[PDB]
């Protein structure tokens, strides 16, 4: 609040304008980064009420209705595990909207595979989508269909191990 | 206002239904990428001292 | 990476201190619902699509490419046999045509 200090500071020119401009550029850049990463879909997709995906369990990654924040158990664990003229500007996208974007991406990739990323979302059963992915890596569809229960059990076990590993590693 | 992320689109998922396209659109989109800047040189002696 | 949609080609254009890429992409449109099955049960054998998917318009079963609707008759050539019908969940019963059958029929 010193007037004399500001009067002496004016002799140095537009340094303060440069610093404010650079900080403003960084602040808008962070919001641009968040838009680029998360806002890649213009449709907010939602999962069907009945979670019949041919044995595949997505409860640990889909949003929990019981939680007020509408986050997944994995996302909730992630948020729990992260802990003089200065001001902190809030992010343009809040945590619930970012969670909503992730939920839309999850719903699109579960119900429509990769179709929603290239155009209109085309529905496909999840085992058939997994079979398409199997064909992508050079494994025939029959292997997926014959061993569907084993693949679903392995996927569920791996997702559970992911949650345990995140909860158990500092 | 509170911003809207996107229009809601509930995909009609079921265990035995698929959606197959009957048509296509040839879409051309633009992507602008900067490559170079203006090449500026500053004579340090002449700038500071003339 | 090269435009929104399935990338077909791109064209470069010069710009002041920059480049403009015109990405020509293929976008699916006018989608239609069909009834689908993982496999077709014929003669106690399970048939799976070689390059496409099984679709049904309500009464008849066909195999079509995934990105465009072009129904074709489910033949021996376009499907591959792996196992019986007891393992695959959701297999439906339908005939599989043989193009060799009229040759020895005549
Ligand atoms: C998917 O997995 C979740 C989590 O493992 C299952 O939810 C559990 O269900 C059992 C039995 O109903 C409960 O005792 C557990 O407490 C539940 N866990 C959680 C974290 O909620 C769920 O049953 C599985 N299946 C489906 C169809 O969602
Ligand atoms: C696929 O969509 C194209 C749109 O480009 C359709 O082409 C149009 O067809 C109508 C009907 O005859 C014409 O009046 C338009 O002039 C056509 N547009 C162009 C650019 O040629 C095409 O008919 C559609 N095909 C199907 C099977 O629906
Ligand atoms: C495929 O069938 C589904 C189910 O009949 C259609 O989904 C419904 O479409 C009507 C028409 O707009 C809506 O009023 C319903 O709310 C939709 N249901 C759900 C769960 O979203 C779907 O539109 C059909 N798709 C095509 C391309 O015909
Ligand atoms: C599904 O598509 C098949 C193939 O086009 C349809 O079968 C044709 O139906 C027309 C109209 O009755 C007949 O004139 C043709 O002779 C049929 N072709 C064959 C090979 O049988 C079938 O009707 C369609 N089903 C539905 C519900 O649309
Ligand atoms: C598809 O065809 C199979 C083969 O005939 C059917 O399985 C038969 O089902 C009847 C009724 O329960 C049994 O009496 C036979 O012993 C079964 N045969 C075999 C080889 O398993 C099956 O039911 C048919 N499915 C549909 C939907 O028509
Ligand atoms: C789809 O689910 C219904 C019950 O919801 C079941 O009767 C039917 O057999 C299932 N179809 C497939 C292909 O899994």
């Amino acid at each position: 609040d010193s007037t004399e200090c500001s009067n002496l500071l004016l002799q140095y020119g537009s340094f303060c304008t440069q610093l404010n401009r650079a900080l403003t550029g960084i602040a808008v850049e962070q919001d641009k980064n968040t838009q680029e990463v998360f806002a890649q879909v213009k449709q907010i997709y939602k999962t069907p009420p009945i979670k019949d995906f041919g044995g595949f369990n997505f409860s640990q990654i889909l949003p929990d209705p019981s939680k007020p924040s509408k986050r997944s158990p994995i996302e909730d664990l992630l948020f729990n595990k992260v802990t003089n003229g200065l001001t902190v500007l809030p992010p343009l996208l809040t945590d619930e909207m970012i969670a909503q974007y992730t939920s839309a991406l999850l719903a699109g990739t579960i119900t429509s595979g990769w179709t929603f990323g290239a155009g209109p979302a085309l529905q496909i059963p999840f085992p058939m989508q997994m079979a398409y992915r199997f064909n992508g890596i050079g494994v025939t569809q029959n292997v997926l269909y014959e061993n569907q229960k084993l693949i679903a059990n392995q996927f569920n076990s791996a997702i559970g191990k992911i949650q345990d590993s995140l909860s158990s590693t500092p | 206002y509170t911003m809207s992320l996107g229009a809601e689109n509930s995909v009609a998922y079921s265990n035995n239904s698929i959606a197959i396209p009957i048509n296509f659109t040839i879409s051309v989109t633009t992507e602008i990428l900067p490559v170079s800047m203006t090449k500026t040189s500053v004579d340090c002696t002449m700038y500071i001292c003339g | 990476f090269c435009g929104k949609g399935y990338h077909l080609m791109s064209f470069p254009q010069s710009a002041p201190h920059g480049v403009v890429f015109l990405h020509v992409t293929y976008v699916p449109a006018q989608e239609k619902n069909f009834t689908t099955a993982p496999a077709i049960c014929h003669d106690g054998k399970a048939h799976f699509p070689r390059e496409g998917v099984f679709v049904s318009n309500g009464t008849h079963w066909f195999v079509t490419q995934r990105n465009f609707y072009e129904p074709q008759i489910i033949t021996t050539h376009n499907t591959f046999v792996s196992g019986n019908c007891d393992v695959v969940i959701g297999i439906v019963n339908n005939t599989v045509y043989d193009p060799l059958q009229p040759e020895l029929d005549s």
